């Protein structure tokens, strides 16, 4: 079995720009102010229009007054401006808003919509769950006295995508997303979002390549070349996945059978028995070390823990962060909250035991399906059956659930909040619909 | 544990694995979880002699149970 | 006026906000706050 090398670059787009010009003034705008991806397009489209990785450059060039190219795939067409590109979007909630004046300019650029007023169609926007209130304060702001607005709602995208796959809007189910930056749990009762009963967990995906980048950084301290953290996301998306069982995997992870098939190595770009070493198996795999070879200087051997990076969701105390994983989070809502005790399932509990949806940008990684399934069965009571789904793309789903809300019509005049209600009552108003966040009291 | 339901016997195999890291060191046998259904049902044939019984109900001192 | 202000400044001022709405209340629990829909830490070691 040869060695084989696997390169880590990404090239560039060189068609990053498309937009139509007709449009329709009645039919409102669906968006997604994703972390890890922009997502925009129309009512009427089934599938988002433009897809972006919410990303701007404010490019500076000598002699053309030193402002171009700003927001799209336009970054991604070279690699210095993708280099110096910076998303707005912090962790909580993003930082500079002009910024994302310049992102939503863009966009109402890309969808062509020609200027009538400040905005002549309803905005549908998405929003982090228990937003700080002078987030959404700004967002009222930014959205009907700097654009002009007719109507802006606002909810959770993954209790949107939990209506996208299940439209009757009064089905009882558990969702479960996890983001590009937080991940959480949220249960559904009758097709209402019970955000007392929510929990949420600080570790999402970029906290996941972070984790990535300090292994890899700790496990090779004098690696020559520095690997780019787009790189990192590569390597992540590639050769990731969940264990079945973490408990009986790592005693057999560094077993000589078993490094022939687990370990992958990775070329960086570049211009006392072995057997009974086990840091001769961690560093340098199943092959023999060569320590004159430039190769093996720039040879990144991991996949010899590649299951570590994404089991910290299910136990986060690798993670730093003291909080309970997922399946502690299932335990709780499934057998304690909701009338449901330990032996007697509530019948609420076990409907939503029977809809069990996953979503999100780091829903990708492969294996999470069969360890979510054993984990639930694990605790529940025998016979009760046990139902997840996934989608094609669970991080394109929100932009569905935006398409489904403005389907339905007597459904979307609830969510729909006014410019005359906004200015009669304040920034500090929000409609408490089901489909959404709620009143920080009761 | 280990319960027989018609007999009646309570066998202590030992802790749970997932509860190894309370401490340590400790004396607790952590045995991992069972695989298997908790309930178990099967039918067996108890081959006995008389004599078995006899000598099962004839003791100059009882106790032959524990 | 827009400056960039710290998430963990945005997560500050938002405790002393329902710090100060829970103070002028007692003297009302949270239904649902940041702080809240924070998982707790787990039980089993």
């Amino acid at each position: 079995k040869a060695v084989v090398i696997d390169d880590p670059p990404l090239r560039q787009t060189p068609e990053p720009f498309d937009e139509q010009s007709a449009y329709n003034p009645q039919s409102p705008i669906a968006i997604d102010f994703g972390s890890s991806k922009l997502r925009a397009g129309f009512v009427n489209h089934a599938t988002p229009t433009h897809i972006f990785p919410n990303a701007l450059t404010k490019f500076r060039d000598r002699k053309l007054n030193k402002n171009f190219t700003f927001v799209g795939n336009d970054t991604l067409l070279d690699q210095a401006v993708r280099s110096q590109s910076r998303s707005p979007f912090d962790g909580p909630f993003v930082t500079n808003w002009n910024l994302t004046e310049e992102i939503l300019d863009y966009t109402f650029h890309h969808l062509g919509v020609v200027p009538d007023n400040g905005i002549p169609n309803p905005i549908l926007l998405t929003e982090r769950l228990a937003t700080v209130q002078s987030q959404r304060t700004n967002w009222y702001q930014i959205l009907f006295e700097t654009y002009n607005v007719p109507g802006v709602t606002f909810g959770i995208d993954s209790l949107f995508s939990f209506y996208n796959y299940n439209p009757s809007g009064n089905k009882t189910g558990l969702v479960i997303s996890c983001g590009h930056e937080d991940t959480n749990v949220i249960p559904v009762v009758d097709g209402a979002g019970i955000l007392t009963d929510a929990k949420r967990i600080n570790w999402g995906g970029h906290q996941a390549v972070d984790y990535l980048n300090d292994l890899m950084a700790l496990k090779y301290p004098y690696f020559p070349t520095k690997m780019s953290y787009l790189q990192y996301e590569t390597m992540y998306k590639d050769y990731c996945y969940v264990s079945r069982n973490y408990d009986e995997d790592i005693e057999k992870i560094l077993t000589l059978e078993n490094l022939d098939t687990n370990d992958v190595v990775v070329e960086a770009p570049f211009t006392y028995d072995w057997r009974n070493s086990i840091l001769h198996l961690f560093l340098r795999g199943p092959r023999p070390h060569d320590s004159e070879n430039i190769h093996e200087q720039h040879q990144m051997h991991l996949n010899v823990e590649r299951i570590r990076v994404p089991e910290v969701i299910f136990q986060p105390t690798m993670g730093g962060q003291d909080q309970a994983g997922i399946c502690e989070l299932s335990e709780t809502i499934l057998l304690k909250k909701f009338g449901s005790q330990p032996g007697k399932l509530s019948q609420t509990s076990i409907d939503m035991v029977n809809n069990v949806l996953i979503t999100g940008g780091n829903a990708k990684v492969p294996g999470l399906k069969e360890r979510i399934v054993k984990e639930f069965t694990g605790f529940l009571p025998t016979g009760t059956n046990i139902t997840v789904n996934m989608s094609s793309d669970p991080s394109l789903d929100a932009w569905k659930g935006m398409a489904a809300l403005a389907r339905n019509e007597e459904q979307y005049r609830k969510t729909v909040i006014s410019k005359k209600e906004y200015e009669e009552y304040g920034p500090e108003y929000i409609k408490e619909h089901k489909l959404g966040n709620t009143k920080y009291f009761e | 544990i280990y319960i027989e339901a018609n007999t009646g016997a309570v066998k202590r195999v030992g802790r749970s694995d997932a509860y190894a890291t309370e401490f340590d060191l400790e004396t607790e046998e952590y045995v991992p979880l069972p695989k298997g259904e908790v309930h178990k049902k099967k039918e067996i044939v108890q081959d006995v002699t008389l004599h078995d019984l006899d000598v099962a109900n004839a003791r100059p001192q009882g106790g032959q149970d524990v | 006026t827009r400056r960039h202000k710290s998430a963990r400044q945005l997560i500050s001022d938002e405790n002393k906000r329902i710090n100060a709405l829970l103070t002028k209340a007692n003297k009302l629990v949270p239904k649902a706050t940041y702080f809240s829909v924070e998982a707790p830490p787990s039980i089993r070691p």
